[PDB]
């Protein structure tokens, strides 16, 4: 009949036959992340090329149904998502070149080691002992010597794949009718028909420049703060006016100041907020940890987890014999699956990963009743971020309390809170212009905004103004180092690391409002709360099956993304450090350098 | 007094092609079964109790479709295999059969229907099995339009409630 009811009738024999198909590598998928064997790492490449296999035939089977003439926007949202062309659109040749590229700049990065000059017999790769030498040494030379080696021993190698990338990728993008692979990521965003909750791929930049002005005053000073703190470690190799050499920041890229902490501690006489004493004292183990995890949801309005995800997950290391892949993670495998691996030990760390992960496997159920590709988060940032409003209001003293595993009677300090917070800063607020920076200039390039030849000069140029760092050491073209980055090097959007950050405040503040929660924002716990549970599925039962922008409407009451509520929950420190700048100076000269001496 | 012959029995038929048992003589108490948390459903229908005086269809179906084997009811398993009538009625029974009918391997017997041009008759049934065109045409698969109407359930053993296999007897009433 019409090409409307009869694409219906396609998506049908879709849904029902992909969610089979699916399931099938997912099976495959799970039993090797567990049971790692040779047998099953290759059942893991058979469903999961079939799944490919089936994907591609239904792509341009899918293409037979014109874009055009339909009006149930549920199905046109479908077809679209399935119509994506993506590697077809190209050549033979200039598309399995393309894979080429990827693959080698994949492992090139996962495989590179770098080699001790003082000592040639031992050589690290990043993870661990590079990363473990950014996080941990506190010698200028040490430091500067891992920083340097990775971004001249990979990032070199990186470089020409890097720039044959650019181009096969852009040919690509500009093919599907984008004005470039950016405008390609940017296309996440985008909504359109539906009107009053439009956007359009240029809706974003303009949005996230626009917000990320608001955190300058909040960043220069937090910044202004670590400077100080800074100067005093290394004393005479920092200028008390200047960027922050690239090689202090804690980690191998400075994409999150967490672990400079230990040297930035407003109050360091305080100590701990960590229960991992408390819980193993009270004999905790996997099972109450997730059971309590359990309880959280529950007391929100929120369903128990399934029968079949207490008998299908694996909450426990088996130690050897059984060797497994340990990193943390929510499986919505469907078919109604729903499971954890999480190798746990009795850790708050893990305890608060625990109320992460099953945030997730919440939101997976949430959107289960929605047909098979509607079955995902509104947009790419909204899982991680409902993930981490679990987090928030798990770790607050109030909620540690009503648990027993924090002491009854403890108070808190309103220094204890300043530290807790700059705690936070170091990650939330660091890695903010550090992520923008970041995919502006890959956007830029692949709007075809920077020359070859002044690659390198372009990105310093911007670490300077944007995040107020520079180089240890000068960095021609020979370098590449924003591919000295896992997400850059692995072709995978980071500008959602921005706005997951900024929803995530967002959420929970509209969240403790509802909540009707009295203090600081940041010592807002929702549990109990069941009129708030009820707001936040409200956008979680949707999947991407509305616009995200509605989707972010029921539960912030708004139509776009705000910063307020993320400065909000940095209020209380925010003061307290223009306080501490008093007598620092707040503000960087991109002119300075640490070298040529 | 068959009833062994249809619950406690061996081999179960896709909803698509449901069987019908015939009983009339025979005459049982129906405490056989009145007393059993084995069943998960046991939703009755204009009764329940004993008089000592009939027809019990049986087949499977997934977790959730259970839903539609009552009257009125949304659709696919209700449109397409098996329709109750809202009028007359008895009793319809499920339990749950995942380690009968599902498998690690996964499981692929069991069929259902879910394209058809009209919507059954209470009691009717289809079993032909004619690539389907949403128009009449003829057909080949998969050309452009053209899909067989019979889908796999494929009961797996680790999969949600709602889509683990259940077994199901309706009790008509004459
Ligand atoms: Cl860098
Ligand atoms: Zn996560």
């Amino acid at each position: 009949s019409t090409i409307e009811e009869q694409a219906k009738t396609f998506l049908d024999k879709f849904n029902h036959e992909a969610e089979d198909l699916f399931y099938q590598s997912s099976l495959a998928s799970w039993n090797y992340n567990t049971n790692i064997t040779e047998e099953n790492v290759q059942n893991m490449n058979n469903a999961g090329d079939k799944w490919s296999a089936f994907l591609k035939e239904q792509s341009t089977l899918a293409q037979m149904y014109p874009l055009q003439e339909i009006q149930n926007l549920t199905v046109k949202l479908q077809l679209q998502a399935l119509q994506q062309n993506g590697s077809s659109v190209l050549s033979e040749d200039k598309s399995k070149r393309l894979n080429t590229i990827l693959n080698t700049m994949s492992t090139i990065y996962s495989t590179g080691k770098v080699c001790n000059p003082d000592n040639p017999q031992e050589c690290l790769l990043l993870e661990p002992g590079l990363n473990e030498i950014m996080a941990n040494s506190l010698d200028y030379n040490e430091r500067l010597w891992a920083w340097e080696s990775w971004r001249s021993e990979v990032g070199k190698q990186l470089r020409p794949l890097y720039e044959e990338y650019v181009v096969l990728k852009n040919e690509m993008a500009r093919a599907n009718h984008y004005e470039d692979y950016g405008d390609y990521w940017r296309g996440d965003y985008e909504v359109n028909g539906v009107d009053g909750y439009d956007y359009s791929r240029g809706q974003l930049i303009e949005d996230v420049e626009h917000t990320f002005e608001e955190i300058k005053p909040l960043y220069e000073h937090l910044h202004a703060y670590v400077r100080a703190k800074l100067m005093n470690a290394y004393p005479s190799y920092i200028s008390p006016i200047g960027c922050l050499p690239a090689h202090l920041l804690g980690d191998m890229w400075g994409r999150f100041w967490t672990n400079l902490y230990s040297l930035t501690v407003p109050f360091g006489q305080k100590p701990n907020i960590d229960v991992t004493d408390a819980m193993v004292d009270q004999a905790w183990d996997a099972q109450r940890i997730f059971k309590e995890a359990e309880k959280f949801f529950v007391s929100v309005g929120l369903p128990n987890m399934t029968q079949g995800f207490w008998e299908n997950s694996m909450l426990t290391d088996p130690g050897n014999v059984q060797k497994a892949v340990c990193h943390p993670t929510a499986w919505d495998l469907g078919k109604g699956d729903f499971r954890i691996l999480m190798c746990t030990k009795v850790t708050m760390d893990d305890f608060l990963t625990a109320h992460h992960e099953m945030g997730h496997i919440q939101y997976d159920m949430a959107y289960a009743a929605q047909p098979f590709l509607l079955r995902n988060g509104a947009n790419e940032g909204f899982h991680e971020a409902v993930g981490e409003i679990m987090s928030l209001s798990a770790a607050t003293p109030k909620h540690l309390k009503s648990i027993g595993l924090l002491s009854p009677d403890f108070q808190e300090d309103n220094e204890t809170e300043i530290n807790f917070l700059l705690k936070q800063a170091l990650t939330i607020v660091g890695t903010l212009p550090f992520t923008y920076m970041l995919e502006k200039w890959r956007w830029m390039v692949f709007k075809g905004e920077i020359p070859k030849d002044q690659w390198m000069k372009k990105w310093w140029e911007m670490k300077r103004e944007i995040v107020g760092v520079v180089e240890p050491v000068p960095h021609d073209e020979t370098y590449c180092d924003p591919a000295s980055l896992f997400h850059v090097s692995n072709d995978y959007s980071f500008i959602r690391y921005y706005t997951r950050t900024l929803y995530q405040f967002q959420f929970q503040e509209a969240l403790c409002q509802a909540a009707k929660h009295e203090g600081p924002l940041h010592k807002c716990d929702i549990s109990n709360s069941t009129e708030a549970g009820q707001k936040l599925f409200n956008m979680l039962r949707l999947g991407k099956s509305e616009p995200w922008t509605l989707a972010l409407e029921n539960v912030v009451g708004a139509k776009n993304m705000n910063v307020r509520p993320l400065l909000n929950y940095f209020e209380p420190l925010f003061t307290w450090l223009k306080d501490q700048n008093k007598n620092s100076f707040v503000g960087w000269s991109t002119d300075w350098s640490p070298y040529a001496d | 007094c068959p009833f062994g012959e249809v619950f406690n029995a061996t081999k179960f038929p896709s909803v698509y092609a449901w069987e019908r048992k015939k009983i009339s003589n025979c005459v049982a108490d129906y405490s056989v079964l009145y007393n059993s948390t084995f069943f998960s459903t046991f939703k009755c229908y204009g009764v329940s109790a004993t008089k000592l005086n009939v027809y019990a269809d049986s087949f499977v179906v997934k977790g959730d479709d259970v839903r539609q084997i009552a009257p009125g009811q949304t659709g696919v398993i209700a449109d397409y295999n098996y329709k109750l009538p809202d009028d007359f009625m008895g009793c319809v029974l499920a339990w749950n059969t995942r380690n009968i009918d599902a498998t690690s391997t996964g499981n692929y017997n069991y069929k259902y229907r879910f394209l058809r041009h009209g919507k059954l008759r209470p009691f009717e049934r289809d079993i032909s099995n004619v690539p389907f065109s949403p128009d009449g045409k003829p057909c080949t698969p998969p050309a452009f339009n053209c899909y067989w109407p019979l889908n796999d359930y494929g009961f797996y053993t680790t999969t949600g409630i709602g889509y683990q296999p259940y077994r199901v007897v309706v009790l008509s009433f004459e």
